[PDB]
RNA sequence: AAGUUGGACAAACUUGGUCAUUUAGAGGAAGUAAAAGUCGUAACAAGGUUUCCGUAGGUGAACCUGCGGAAGGAUCAUUA
RNA sequence: GGAUAGUCGGGGGCAUUCGUAUUCAAUUGUCAGAGGUGAAAUUCUUGGAUUUAUUGAAGACGAACUACUGCGAAAGCAUUUGCCAAGGAUGUUUUCAUUAAUCAAGAACGAAAGUUAGGGGAUCGAAGACGAUCAGAUACCGUCGUAGUCUUAACCAUAAACUAUGCCGACUAGGGAUCGGGCAAUGUUUCUCGACUUGCUCGGCACCUUACGAGAAAUCAAAGUCUUUGGGUUCCGGGGGGAGUAUGGUCGCAAGGCUGAAACUUAAAGGAAUUGACGGAAGGGCACCACAAUGGAGUGGAGCCUGCGGCUUAAU
RNA sequence: AACCAGGACUUUUACCUUGAAAAAAUUAGAGUGUUCAAAGCAGGCAAGUUUUGCUC
RNA sequence: UUCGAUGGUAGGAUAGAGGCCUACCAUGGUUUUAACGGGUAACGGGGAAUUAGGGUUCGAUUCCGGAGAGGGAGCCUGAGAAACGGCUACCACAUCCAAGGAAGGCAGCAGGCGCGCAAAUUACCCAAUCCCGACACGGGGAGGUAGUGACAAGAAAUAACAAUGCAGGGUCUUGUAAUUGGAAUGAGUACAAUGUAAAUACCUUAACGAGGAACAAUUGGAGGGCAAGUCUGGUGCCAGCAGCCGCGGUAAUUCCAGCUCCAAUAGCGUAUAUUAAAGUUGUUGCAGUUAAAAAGCUCGUAGUUGAACU
């Protein structure tokens, strides 16, 4: 029984595709099948600002920020809970929360 | 799908020739087991003669003992097993009776819960069945 | 459907209804057929010339004034290949992939292109030879291709 | 590549009519085309139809007035004796006195009836109802 | 296809079974005048009716 | 006429090989019908190391692991 | 089918440029732990461990941009540049004129792993080596580490080699995105063309709705145009085991590949979907026969009333 | 010459119609009262002379 | 393809054509449209069975053609035989034997042994059909006639005429009748006439010729498929049924005994082979995403299919 009309994975008019490795186990899964999800974090925690601030020089300069990308596999995402398993009718909507 | 050309006999009877050989019917009917393979020759009916007595136990969900017969046949000397129709008969079917046996409906396959039984006896001695349960005609001597 | 691809294009040229040169075209039939014979003394392609009329000269669709066709007038006139244009062509095509091939040792693709090459090559001989445009005795040659095109 | 233009253009015949157009438009055009639209417009299936005339094969616009609930082609085209053709009525038209079994026998392409009264057969082409 | 058997046990009901006797009764016609018979009471003398239930075999 | 020299037809017999069938043959490796026992998930749930395919090694047993694939997955989803 | 023009493409081959990462080597600043795991353990480290700074070498690999986007017959293809051969779509009043579709046989290519050798071998890593782990671990886990992963020249020939869906041709409903091409804009913008937007069309990758229609249903723009059954053409199956097993033939140096049964046995295997049940699955909650609470009282610890099994007797 | 008529006219077919030629038994089926029937190919007149025969 | 396989030349042999054979000359002939080899539990056909159509199976067998007389081989006579109810030689059988020898063939008609599941009289006749011959007359186990069988087919006998309390129904009408009398009596027993070569049988036909043992009609089933039992006694997951499901551990409608009914009827049942079912062999007319099955992809030959127009 076909689960999903993508079975699993976004991937049309090709035949293969380079594999990449997970993070919390690093696991072999390809390009298109893992999920990847965006973690802009900040340098500083939200109540370390006033430290940093009165620590600081360069005339309360702006505090940098890091962007980096996890993939994750599909049991790794579950057990993290960054993916979550839906309804049969739920399921279709590709639309992020 | 298939052929349709006015000129694709050679094709389809090709095709239908090759195929025809997976249904079990054909197979059995064109490879002769029912002479080779199968204890008889294709006879309906055949003697033997009584090896010994069997009491087969019965598979799930029974447990029966069925007082069947080890028989070895007259024509080839092959040892096949034949069934009893009557109750309590086994005392009145003894070795080397001369026994007659027929099929059994499923034309070489086990009938019930019972495993590699496939004839029964039509007439023991020469007497026949049917008589010796109700008395009607007794044995006669050996 | 494409020959020798999935390919489905559909693109060609749509002749028009009429079969009349132009009103201002005056092209008097014999000045073109001059034309096409001193665009062939050259050695010009048929369909290379047939493209010049049409877009310097700016002949119309040349069968619709001389009559006829560019190969048929050329063969006429005595201006004939030995080989058939489309013929040529692809011995052209499967000679220079050759030539590629014998340098080129590691290419599978061409290979395998060479081979539709060569496939497409004995079809259309084969239906040349049965049209008897050609000798009847036309077996291709793979070591005699550049002799064929050439 | 096109096989047979007869089935291309029953086919578009009949499913213009499951859709319930009015209309319907068959390329290219041929003479057993031709002659199979005037069998079924004489026996009242089929209004009339407009070829157009390209410098090509041609396209054929057919008015479609309902009252057809199939038509086919059978291919391949088999031999039909006289004998054959009450065979094929039953085993293709729904009834003895509905449909129209389509014949080119020697004198032309008609229908079997018409044909039966000729005392020819000839090869089976397609049917209509 | 199993070593076992009693070859004892067989027929042990038959031995046991005691031996009733057997009522006489008159000749019953057979045949087509059975077939006659039953057709003349098929229809009409009924006692089983309230129900069309049709019992050939009455239990009591 | 019997007999005799040559020619062909040549039945049949010895010696060997080949073909089809059958009968042997201890013993070795298979599964099916299977006395209690034996046995943990290898699989059915995230079957408790997600599953499966090809390939190679290793392991009393299903099997474990390396490489590449598929979801028939437990994800059709991160546009910020 | 062949030209011809602008193109387009992570299509192919050869040469070539760049990138940091990993490991290693020298030297320098320093000393107590460093690694690792849920917790460990092994190993190395006051001899200079880990970390940090400079330089150099090795091979592997092209992150981010990387997309329900592109190319290739498929397997597959992602750093720059140059060369060579080629390909689809589009435009075309370009050329030939049926030159076409399908394939038994027959041949080219054919992931990864496996084989023969040479070169090369940083990381990972079959086999293997150790230490927790449960009762046993022998496997998962951590470190090291063999063949292997790279390339060259020869092999084979299979995978869930998938879109579990052969190829060609015609018809069949609504929408919006998307790649390539072309047409039109007294539309915007840019130091003669490009970028953006809009409309039309052709050729692709797809998506949402609907079901006239199909199916056993899941679902399907094909799996529709099929009891109203015929456009053309290859491959393949006839209940499950036995068994892709034995034997036979054939390809390969080999592992193995292709072809490929019978006897015997079973009344069922199998697909879709529904309802309960279960889950060391998730999400909402509810509870001193659940916990938190510094909990309070206790039983169990000593001895007795009463009842239950063992013992005795004849009945206990 | 051709103008009229007559003999041959398929280049070569497949296809359709029809005809010739070709066992009987069998099958379908026509006719006929083995008392019906399976049958068989026989049969029928004529009810007042019992007809030196006729008819399928 | 030698020791003839393809063709040519010449010759021999045959009744005659011919590589049928011989000498020479060239290497030819068949074949994926299946040559060659193998199995056939294969004599072929008219035909038979099933029956929408299409199809599937069978044909040893009343007719036609072919081969054979245990197995081959050779030959005389004769127009015609490689004849076997003609002969010769060998092999395997069996046979009288003074041990020197002769010698024989029922797959012809009856009959016997054996293999067998399986198949009949060591009967009568040339009267009908035709055949042979020197022939109006002879012969014909060809053929006809009869005898025994369980079966291949077609027709019907086991009866019906009344009184009978009641269930009734409606003074009209069926029922079992522990009952009787008169009616219609047909098979058989037996001399006649036909029949027949003579007989058997058949139609007519001297006469005798049923009251309950009359002159006793049975085979399977009664849970479903598929029709008919929660009726009674015995065993009690045992005995056993049971084509399949399924029943049987004391209330057994399915086990064995009584009763009743059901389908068929001188027939019923069982086994095997085949057909319809099976649209599970699909040309008509199957199916291939997930139930069995689209080859990893591409090229492309036989093969199939092939745009429109005269
Ligand atoms: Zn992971």
């Amino acid at each position: 029984t076909q689960k999903r009309r993508n079975n699993g994975r976004n991937k049309h008019g090709r035949g293969h595709v380079k594999f990449v490795r997970c993070i919390n186990c690093s696991r072999a899964v390809p390009k298109d099948k893992a999920i990847k999800r965006w973690t802009i974090r900040n340098m500083v925690e939200t109540a370390a600002i006033r430290d940093l601030s009165e620590a600081s020089v360069y005339s309360e300069y702006t505090i940098p920020k890091l962007y980096i990308k996890l993939q994750y596999c599909v049991s790794c995402a579950i057990h993290s809970r960054v993916v979550r398993v839906r309804s049969r009718e739920g399921r279709r909507i590709r639309t992020p929360p | 799908g298939k052929p349709a050309g006015l000129n694709a006999a050679r094709k389809l009877r090709n095709h239908r020739r090759e195929e025809r050989w997976a249904d079990a019917h054909y197979k059995k009917r064109l490879l002769g087991t029912a002479y080779k393979s199968s204890p008889f020759g294709g006879s309906s009916h055949a003697k033997g003669i009584v090896v010994e007595k069997i009491g087969v136990e019965a598979k799930q969900p029974n447990s029966a003992i069925r007082k069947c017969v080890r028989v070895q046949l007259i024509k080839n000397g092959k040892k096949v097993t034949a069934f009893v129709p009557h109750d309590g008969c086994l005392n009145f079917v003894d070795e080397n009776d001369e026994v007659l046996l027929s099929g059994f409906g499923r034309k070489g396959k086990a009938k019930g819960d019972i495993p590699g039984v496939r004839f029964k006896v039509v007439k023991v001695a020469g007497v026949g069945l049917s008589a010796l349960f109700h008395e009607k005609k007794e044995k006669p001597r050996a | 459907g494409r020959m020798h691809s999935k390919g489905k294009g559909i693109a060609s040229s749509a002749l028009p209804y009429v079969r009349s040169p132009p009103a201002w075209c005056k092209a008097d039939a014999d000045s073109v057929v001059e034309q096409i014979l001193k665009f062939s003394k050259k050695g010009m392609s048929p369909s290379q010339i047939g493209v010049t009329l049409r877009d310097s000269h700016g002949i119309p669709q040349v069968r619709f004034i001389t009559g006829q066709k560019i190969m048929r007038i050329l063969k006429a006139n005595g201006l004939a290949p030995e080989l058939p244009e489309d013929l040529y062509n692809l011995i052209k095509k499967a000679v220079s992939v050759r030539k590629h091939l014998e340098r080129n040792r590691k290419d599978k693709d061409s290979k395998f292109r060479l081979i539709l090459i060569e496939s497409r090559i004995h079809r259309l001989a084969r239906y040349y030879r049965k049209v008897g445009a050609l000798p009847p005795t036309w077996k291709y040659e793979s070591a005699t291709a550049s002799a064929l095109v050439a | 590549v096109r096989q047979s233009v007869l089935a291309d253009c029953l086919n578009n015949i009949v499913n213009a009519e499951r859709r319930g157009r009015r209309q319907v438009l068959i390329r290219p055009s041929s003479k057993v085309i031709v002659k199979f639209l005037t069998v079924m417009q004489k026996h009242g299936y089929i209004d009339e139809f407009t070829e157009i005339d390209d410098h090509r094969s041609g396209k054929i616009v057919i008015q479609l007035n309902g009252r057809i609930n199939k038509c086919g082609v059978i291919s391949p085209r088999f031999n039909v004796k006289l004998k054959d053709i009450e065979k094929w009525v039953n085993q293709l038209l729904p009834s003895r006195q509905v449909g129209v079994i389509v014949l080119t026998t020697s004198r032309g392409i008609m229908s079997h009836n018409e044909a039966r009264a000729k005392d020819a057969g000839g090869k089976i082409l397609g049917f209509f109802y | 296809g199993k070593v076992h058997g009693s070859l004892a046990r067989a027929g042990k009901v038959k031995s046991q079974t005691p031996k009733v006797e057997k009522q006489e009764k008159p000749k019953q016609p057979k045949g087509r005048a059975y077939k006659r018979l039953l057709y003349v009471r098929r229809f009409v003398n009924v006692t089983n009716m309230v129900g069309g239930k049709r019992r050939m075999n009455p239990s009591s």
